[PDB]
This record gives C-alpha cells, sequence and structure tokens, in this order.
C-alpha cells in the first residue's frame, strides 16, 4: 500500500500514514517496482536493518520529474518554499 | 555537543550513515574533540 | 579577517546567499573567532 500503489496525494494536501509496530525492511522492496533515485541523506540504505527507528511517517505524493532534486534538506525552489520543505536536521529519506 | 553536525558520538553518524558519505562529519567531531582536549591540557598545565 | 571563506561578517554572507547555503561559511566564522579567542584567553592567563 505504500509502494506500488495507484493512487496517491497532492504534495500539499498529503497524508501522513501510520507505519509503526511492523518490520520495516528494505530488502523486500526491489521486486515489487524499480526505483529511479534511491537517495538517501542523513541515513543510508544499507544500515536500516542494523538500526531500529521509531514511528515512520510516510509522506507520499506525486510530482514532475523535474523537481526531483528539490527534495533534499536544504534545498530552494517552488516545493522547497512554498510547498513542505525537508528539515535542516532531517534524519529519514526518501523513496522516489 | 555536535561541532556543528548532526549527531554528538561517532557511534551514532556510523550507524545510520555511511563511512564513505558521513567522513566529514567524523572529522569535524574529532577535530572539535582535539580542540576540547588542547583546551583542558592547557588548562591543568596553568594549573599545575 | 575572512579565516578561509567569502566574506569576513556573517551579515555580508546573509545578505547575498541562503543560509542553508553558506551553512559552511558562517561555521568557519564561528571556529575561527572561537580559535582567536582561545590563543587570547590563553595570553591573558599567562599575563595574569
Amino acid at each position: 500500500e505504500v509502494f506500488n500503489a495507484t493512487r496517491f496525494a497532492s504534495v500539499y494536501a498529503w497524508n501522513r500514514k501510520r507505519i509503526s509496530n511492523c518490520v520495516a525492511d528494505y530488502s523486500v522492496l526491489y521486486n515489487s517496482a524499480s526505483f529511479s533515485t534511491f537517495k538517501c541523506y542523513g541515513v543510508s540504505p544499507t544500515k536500516l536493518n542494523d538500526l531500529c527507528f521509531t514511528n515512520v511517517y510516510a509522506d507520499s505524493f506525486v510530482i514532475r520529474g523535474d523537481e526531483v532534486r528539490q527534495i533534499a534538506p536544504g534545498q530552494t525552489g517552488k516545493i522547497a518554499d512554498y510547498n513542505y520543505k525537508l528539515p535542516d536536521d532531517f534524519t529519514g529519506c526518501v523513496i522516489a | 555537543s555536535n561541532f556543528g553536525a548532526i549527531s554528538s558520538v561517532l557511534n551514532d553518524i556510523l550507524s545510520r550513515l555511511d563511512p564513505p558519505e558521513a567522513e566529514v562529519q567524523i572529522d569535524r567531531l574529532i577535530t572539535g574533540r582535539l580542540q576540547s582536549l588542547q583546551t583542558y591540557v592547557t588548562q591543568q598545565l596553568i594549573r599545575a
């Protein structure tokens, strides 16, 4: 329901899906659908199983391909200024 | 203290981030800890 | 002094650049002024 779905929200009216009390794994996501930019800031994608997070928030939204670089801690533009902007000391990363 | 970084201890960034990417954060923590150690040594030398 | 940066005071870089971009320049000015202050109090402690 969080990856490879058919209906998402917008960039200003996104939903904060509560993902907690479960086994959050990253190695079981490559068989569902291919990911274009698996970039992650502040956390490594290979160290997701060694550690354990708490109250994972799922923010899903569909944007244009030209705005894929604005989702970063400290960018500027039309999404990083007028829309949901990632914090500076933001832990967590994005799957697009 | 973070010394201008995202975390304080090196074990935190080494557990969440990768060494090839968090190398600048480790270097800032080492230089920050070395500066505090140098200040404490100079203070102890004056007290001695 | 610039301490290895493009300007001396933080009010100049904060007006031409954004804080998310000029964060490294402000950090270099802070650790540069802190090092000079550490040297000044060291000389003052020796003079005292």
